[PDB]
């Protein structure tokens, strides 16, 4: 027994089902991020030695601003910077909160996690990917009217490949979501699989996998942010 | 099944939005101001060094 | 329970690895950036004082 | 005896698996090759990066298309299985 | 004791899956290689885009012709299955 | 016999194909991208920093296929479509 | 079990294998030949004039191998040998 | 009268074999390519040896990892077979 | 059921495998050899005459394998060994 | 009226064959690529041989391992078959 | 049902797999070796003969594997081990 | 109503075919790549033919070791089938 899926704390509202566990995980990640943000806002010092939180936040901002300026000028697309930094920090915290020892035995021989990475739920990745999709398409609309944007995305860089371009435009959101999903989803299974070992043998593969999963989550957050920035740059040109 | 989207899609979105709002209003603007002020401070330090270098010579000349 | 104990031992191993071989370099990077900022502030202060002294000398001459 | 729909569904699952495996191989290797080109070009001409993305992603576009097209048809195999009774 | 159409449909689905897997592998890798050439060329000669996009698109046209011929034959296999009775 | 058994065998084989193809693509693409990265760094070591961004973009583009395949394999073997 | 059904399923699988292999070969060979052509034209533009000669030979040797498969695939599916 | 668990187990064994074959191909070829880059770099700039090991182990980290992931999903298939009756 | 049906289905699948592998090998080998030829003619325009002799050897060898497979495919399909 | 062990053993043999085929493909191609790098390095720098064997053995170590793991699991598939009864 | 039918179908599929692998390996390896030969002859015409000693060795290895497969394929399809 | 040994033998034959196909692919491609390196090295450096055979022989030995281990295990599969009663 591995119990793939099987969300807990599921409830109903307005004839719509909600996976309580993923909402709780997302809320915990948001609380952590907001606490970091407010700790920064109470410690920003332009005339002093920066604190660790300020160093981390400004490193993130510098990286995202450098990427934007490399792709599309900051003056052209200022909002992409907050969008990219928030996406990065959200995904990174969500993935790295899984390293904590919140896994236990469910009394049926199957492992159960008190905290499960929200990106292992299709709803989370779909929300992020579709928000980015709508955002950069709206940015392209603002750049080239209600009309030039669909025209230019359909024709793309080379017009006679219009069909492929359309597929490409549909592939951007899906690839953004599923990729992330898989990266986390697989991880959720691996630990569960490692839970089948006895403790005196479980400790080692679990340690190795979670140590690697730290880097996996970092890389996934970075890739999501970079691709969001670059899609924004593509949608806003000429 | 697990690949079928649910109502959670909205809930998560809402949370993300508020986080973005915070990051948009209390993280990125202050950080941009700090970075710009640091760069202006470095430029001002270089300019002050240059003015000192030219003035130490102008005073001797005059 | 058993899987919880095994996973906790694994997490202890992870934390040991992180503190032993990851915390030192990142802490050094943070210290380096902090010292760079502090040195930049010192450069600003000393350059302002140098400009003040040069202006005083020029006024004297 | 046996249910014809079961045989058709097993065949559809195997066919969709083949579709997605082939698409995966093609996409992964093609993207790796294009990224090798991009990484080399950047390593040799830093400032060229800005002008390298325009062709690079064009390539990737095509390389992605097939994959996702395959994915689309895989859905038709496992959710709208043609010939299923 | 089974409907022959079921066996034929399962075979047709598996064959179409093979066709599309092979087509996807070929398309992805060929496009990746041609795009690697294009990216490297534009890296060496930033002003060569005009001259390069012709051979690059000839190569892409050949590769996509193979891919879409495979796609058409998969459509034949799956929707109008030859030998279906 | 049980139709579900045949459908499950087909789903297992299909998921095996999906994951095998994904692993092949991921391994070879990652190897190629890492080869580009190592060659670039050996040629001019101080690009250690500027190369990582395009390298990780390539890694993301490569892993997209692999992990989309992993997701669809999980669908095949845990929520099998058309399972009677 | 009608013998023609088993034979037709086997023939369809075989034709699918034939076309998949042919497409893999054709796509990758065309990509490699086109890579050579694109690099050659990038190095020197006038060489284009001559480069299309060997290129068409290479593609000629590639596409041919593909098209033969096509024919045989047809033989497999439309006039199945040993159809019984 | 054939036991369905037998068919499910045979399918699981075939799927696990496919997973491990794909993982082995990917790991072997990716590690070989990364090692080719490493050997060429060390031949070119011996004193860069150490500074080359950083990207190398990253590539291996992203290659070998995938292989071992496949390994896990093989064990599942052949030790906790999904859908087993 | 009829043994002929099973044997013919197996023969068709085997012949499909033979031809698919032959097509993959021929296409990719011809592409690689033609890439070498195109690059050589690009770098040294006057070398076109000299490069055919190796190129026709390489291609020859490659084609050999393909056509040998083709022959065996026919033996599988039209003269199925073990048929009964 | 078929022995379940027969079906499971046939599946195990096919899976082990897939495992060994993938392992051999990966091992052969990876070793060939690493050796190509080694041969090129020794050709360009005849004296570099000494050092080049260090990274080479690493690459082979990362390749052959992937092979010899597959081997082990193949021995598991066809000698202690999971799910057998 | 005749067990020999099942064994013969399995033998035909196995022989098809063996020939597919042999053809792929032979074609691609010969293409790569010939690419090296053509590039070397383009670079060093004086070496045209000199390069044939290693080239043949390479081919001698590649083809050898191919032909070994061929032998075993015969053993699979003509004297099938396990008929009963 | 099939002999269990018949199904086992068919599975063993398919598995051995997979073993030999994978081994042949790996051996051919690895030997081709090693020979590519050898030929290029001899072309660039005329007198390196004598000293290049050592790394070339090492690479070919690894590749052929993989191939012949596969051959031995195919012989095991086909002539002494594990699990065959």
């Amino acid at each position: 027994a591995i119990h793939v899926g099987h969300h807990t704390l599921v409830f109903e509202l307005f004839g719509m089902t909600f996976n309580g566990d993923t909402i709780l995980a997302t809320a915990v990640t948001a609380v952590i991020v907001i606490a970091l943000a407010f700790y920064l806002r109470a410690k920003v010092t332009s005339t002093g030695v920066p604190s660790g939180v300020q160093l981390f936040w400004e490193a993130l901002t510098i990286q995202m601003r450098q990427q934007i300026e490399g792709s599309i000028g900051m003056k052209i697309a200022p909002f992409v910077l907050p969008l990219s930094v928030t996406i990065f920090v959200f995904i990174l915290i969500s993935n790295w909160l899984a390293v904590l020892p919140l896994q236990y035995g469910g009394a049926d021989g199957a492992a159960a996690e008190l905290y499960k990475a929200p990106a292992s739920d299709i709803n989370f990745v779909l929300a992020l990917a579709l928000f980015v999709f709508v955002c950069y398409h709206a940015a392209g609309i603002w750049r080239r009217g209600i009309v030039g944007h669909p025209i230019k995305v359909v024709k793309g860089h080379v017009a006679f490949l219009a069909p492929i371009n359309i597929v490409e435009e549909l592939a951007k959101p899906i690839s953004l979501a599923l990729r992330l999903f898989g990266n986390i989803f697989a991880g959720g299974i691996l630990v569960a699989l490692i839970a089948m070992f006895p403790w005196y043998i479980q400790w080692f593969p679990n340690a190795v996998w979670k140590t690697f999963d730290l880097f996996v989550g970092l890389i996934q957050a970075f890739i999501f942010s970079l691709l969001t920035i670059l899609y924004f740059s593509q949608s806003m040109e000429l | 099944n697990f690949l079928i989207p649910n109502g959670t899609f909205f809930a998560v979105l809402i949370i993300f939005l508020i986080v973005l709002g915070v990051i948009s209003k209390w993280v990125v603007p202050p950080i941009s101001k700090v970075l710009a002020e640091r760069e202006a401070m470095l430029a001002k330090t270089a300019a002050d060094n240059r003015k000192s270098a030219e003035q130490v010579a102008a005073a001797q000349a005059d | 329970m058993s899987i919880f104990i095994g996973q906790l031992i694994g997490f202890a191993v992870i934390a040991f690895i992180i503190v032993k071989w990851v915390v030192p370099p990142v802490r050094t990077l943070m210290r380096n950036q902090q010292e760079a900022v502090r040195a930049a502030l010192a450069e600003s202060a000393e350059a302002a004082k140098k400009l003040a002294d040069a202006d005083a000398m020029h006024a004297k001459a | 005896d046996l249910d014809p729909n079961a045989i058709i569904t097993a065949g559809a699952l195997i066919g969709g698996g083949l579709i997605m495996g082939g698409g995966a191989i093609g996409a992964g290797i093609g993207d790796g090759i294009a990224g090798n080109a991009l990484i080399s070009g950047i390593a040799r001409q830093p400032e060229a990066q800005g002008r390298l993305f325009t062709p690079f992603f064009i390539t990737v576009g095509l390389v992605e298309a097939a994959y996702f097209i395959n994915l689309a048809f895989m859905a038709l195999f496992v959710f709208a299985t043609p010939g299923l009774q």
